[PDB]
RNA sequence: CAUCUAUAAUUUUGAAUAAAAAUUGUGCCGUUGCUAUGGC
């Protein structure tokens, strides 16, 4: 059992990266590990996507602790290059945060992946 | 003195050449050559040189250039017409000078001569943009700055040999002369997110189709310098484009994972989706390893009037016909899986067993994305390329239901950006030059910087055919 | 100022479909997502050019 | 900028009427209401025919315009 | 990290000193 | 684009400089031979 806790399979990972692009399009996703920690402190992060191929796993392993503190679930992607590509940016992001907004038309999708993610945890 | 007499005279010279070439191959077939001209004018896959190639002796030559982050390259090959008989090239001093036009993220377009297949591509001329083409208004429809000012991305030479169009992240389409590289016109996209992604001239015509980043595609008239049409329907960015001699235009969008076959004759479109299921693939394998779900489809080459190939990001290469909604032949990991990262870098802890535990075995392996993918027109062969430095050429079967790997070429190093094929020689013997603009970064975003020995330049592979 | 798909609609009660709500975009004739600015902007630019040339 | 593209659909020859019937679709972006004389001109050129033998009628610009 | 890697510490200080030289 | 001309090739005269007809792979450094290859 490595420190790399929940890491999804191929199809699940695909679909969260697709909600990643749609939330980045609707400005519902924030970028960076330090910014993810910031919105964790803010209490507006609704869930967290993180990487697995970073330098090293620890600088983003600091986030699951605050996740279990502020009951905000999280999961891992295998490729941070893929995570930055679904973020839609030239540089590989390693940690991104889905926020909260009540007037969002994709909220059923986010609550759907919330069900699937909680059954994964 | 009469044009019909002159046409007949050119036909007489044509048939004289045909019969002398027939005598040469001898040391029926003439009408077969005529039917070959008609198939060139319109036909299905007829160029069947998928077995005459000699890939093991294919001479490789990498060419490092000073400019950094090459984005695209466009080869102009002048061909002799069938209806008229002068040329497809415009000038007399050209006489079929094989041209190359490379655009690089240093805002530089460069024309090369590639007229010889043994020598190196010669840097004929160039034109570089800069920040003096930064526009003054920054908030209007007017983007008529004569040079580019931000992140050129794609290029396309017109088939008449008169003009070359360029588009990039400065939401402009500047068309230039091919000799002086003078901006003969510039078309603004009149958009905030209308950035140029990929261009497509209709074969043997000026009808240029521009896949654009605002989820729309613009088709242009080049001789009159205007925008004919815009077509909408992409749920994601209109990432890549491909076109042929007729009024069909295939465009791939990445994150909806969709292949749109746009039909200009109706103004309408047709759809294509994949949908390989890993649980079904694994249960089928149990009826018989890894199964990578499709993240993004990124590249298309329309190989025929009825068939096209699509390279995706998770290693899949899908061949498609117009009859079925499904891919008629999907293909698993093409350039292999990416090599696994290192334990010390993934963990940063002196415990080596915990390091390999963080390496996790199989759960961190990813495949190579098929970065570029080019098909020889109306032929039975096609080429794909990734940042593996392994350019992989395959051939499709005669029944058009499968493709098999012809071979690999290792002269290129890094992210191959754009591939083009130039055929030359007589009718019997054909020499093929496979040129590939290749950089260290992807054209859209960086996403990677450490590829060992990746160089900015062009790789040339010259092969012959014999059989 | 916003067309659905390709069709311009000035009715706020359209009850769109899913493809169409993906296909919401500004009008290409609109001064916002398209053509030249409106009469107010052009008349103010006209009076401003007139005053600066005066 | 503006390019009047004159397109056809549903083209049927009526040799009984010794003619060709077709639905005309005009795209005139950055433009409004091109005249039927010019349409007949361009159509006669496109079909290698004569404008007097060409006839166009019943035209309707869409909501908004441009087509 | 239970047993931290002074190689990473040193390369981090190396990037810091590269920025200091970039000043 | 054609012509014209500049640069680069033959011809003739002069041992030769000379005279004219007339004609028609790098942004930066590096390994490295007679081009290939590192890293920024």
């Amino acid at each position: 059992n490595p420190k790399a806790f929940p890491l999804a399979d191929a199809a699940l990972t695909q679909q969260i990266l697709d909600v990643v692009q749609q939330a980045a399009n609707l400005r519902q996703l924030k970028k960076g590990a330090n910014e993810a920690t910031k919105t964790l402190n803010r209490g507006i992060s609704e869930f967290i996507i993180m990487a697995a191929d970073c330098e090293p796993i620890e600088i983003l392993l600091h986030l699951p602790l605050l996740c279990e503190d502020k009951n905000v679930p999280y999961v891992f992607v295998p490729s941070r290059v893929a995570l930055g590509r679904a973020c839609g940016v030239s540089r590989p992001v390693i940690a991104a945060s889905i926020t909260t907004n009540d007037a969002s038309a994709i909220k059923t999708q986010i609550y759907a992946v919330k069900d699937k993610i909680e059954t994964l945890l | 003195e009469n044009p019909a007499d002159k046409r007949r005279r050119l036909a007489k010279q044509y048939l004289e050449n045909l019969k002398s070439e027939a005598n040469d191959i001898l040391t029926d077939i003439i009408a077969s050559r005529l039917k070959e001209d008609v198939a060139e004018q319109q036909g299905r896959v007829f160029r069947y040189f998928g077995d005459k190639l000699l890939i093991s002796e294919a001479k490789q030559s990498f060419t490092r250039v000073g400019e950094n982050n090459l984005t695209c390259i466009s080869c102009f090959q002048p061909v002799l017409n069938k209806y008229t008989f002068e040329e497809s090239s415009n000038g007399d001093k050209n006489k079929g000078r094989l041209f190359a036009y490379t655009v690089s993220k240093d805002l530089q377009l460069t024309k090369y001569d590639i007229t010889d297949f043994s020598k190196r591509p010669k840097k004929l001329k160039y034109a570089k943009g800069g920040a003096k083409y930064i526009p003054t208004s920054k908030h209007e429809y007017e983007n008529t700055t004569e040079g580019h000012y931000d992140e050129i991305l794609t290029v396309a030479a017109s088939p008449d040999g008169k003009y070359v169009v360029t588009g990039g992240r400065d939401r402009k389409l500047i068309v230039w002369s091919t000799e002086s590289l003078s901006p003969v016109k510039v078309i603004p996209t009149k958009d905030r997110r209308g950035e140029v992604l990929s261009l497509a001239f209709r074969k043997n015509s000026d009808q240029l189709y521009a896949s654009c980043a605002d989820f729309k595609i613009r088709t242009y008239s080049i001789n009159q310098f205007s925008q004919l049409e815009i077509l909408y329907g992409h749920h994601d960015i209109v990432e890549d484009i491909s076109a042929l001699a007729m009024e069909r235009c295939v465009t791939v969008g990445a994150r909806d994972r969709t292949a749109m076959l746009w039909k200009i004759p109706d103004e309408t479109r047709l759809t294509f989706r994949g949908g390989d299921e890993p649980q079904k693939l694994l249960r089928r394998w149990m009826k018989e390893p890894l199964f990578f779900c499709e993240g993004s489809i990124d590249v298309v080459s329309m190989v025929d009037d009825f068939h096209f190939i699509t390279g995706s990001d998770n290693g899949n290469i899908c061949l498609w016909s117009l009859a079925k909604k499904k891919p008629i032949f999907t293909e698993r990991i093409a350039h292999g899986i990416l090599p696994e990262p290192s334990f010390n870098d993934i963990s940063g802890e002196t415990d080596e067993e915990l390091r390999k535990r963080q390496l996790q075995g199989k759960k961190l392996l990813q495949p190579f994305w098929i970065t570029s993918l080019y098909a020889i027109p109306y032929s039975n062969v096609f080429i794909s390329g990734s940042w593996s430095g392994s350019l992989k050429v395959w051939k499709i079967s005669d029944n058009l239901r499968s493709f098999e790997l012809l071979g690999e070429l290792s002269g290129a190093k890094g992210v191959v950006t754009k591939i083009q094929v130039v055929e030359s020689g007589k009718h019997g013997k054909e020499k093929f030059r496979i040129l590939a603009s290749i950089a260290k970064e992807h054209r859209l975003g960086r996403w990677i910087a450490n590829v060992s020995g990746a160089r900015n330049g062009i790789y040339s592979a010259v092969i012959d055919q014999t059989g | 100022h916003i067309a659905v798909g390709k069709q311009i609609v000035n009715i706020p009660s359209f009850m769109v479909r899913l493809d169409s709500e993906k296909h919401i975009d500004f009008a290409p004739t609109s001064p916002f997502g398209g053509a030249r600015p409106g009469r107010v902007a052009r008349r103010n630019a006209a009076r401003k050019a007139e005053a600066s040339g005066e | 900028s503006d390019a009047v593209t004159i397109r056809t659909r549903k083209v049927i020859s009526n040799p009984l009427l010794a003619r060709k019937q077709f639905v005309v679709d005009v795209l005139h972006p950055n433009r409004a209401n091109v005249s039927k004389d010019e349409l007949r001109e361009k159509l006669a050129e496109v079909y290698k025919a004569e404008k007097d033998a060409v006839s166009v009628f019943g035209f309707r610009t869409q909501f908004g315009g441009g087509k | 990290s239970e047993e931290p890697s002074n190689v990473f510490g040193s390369v981090l200080k190396k990037q810091v000193e590269q920025r200091l030289e970039f000043y």
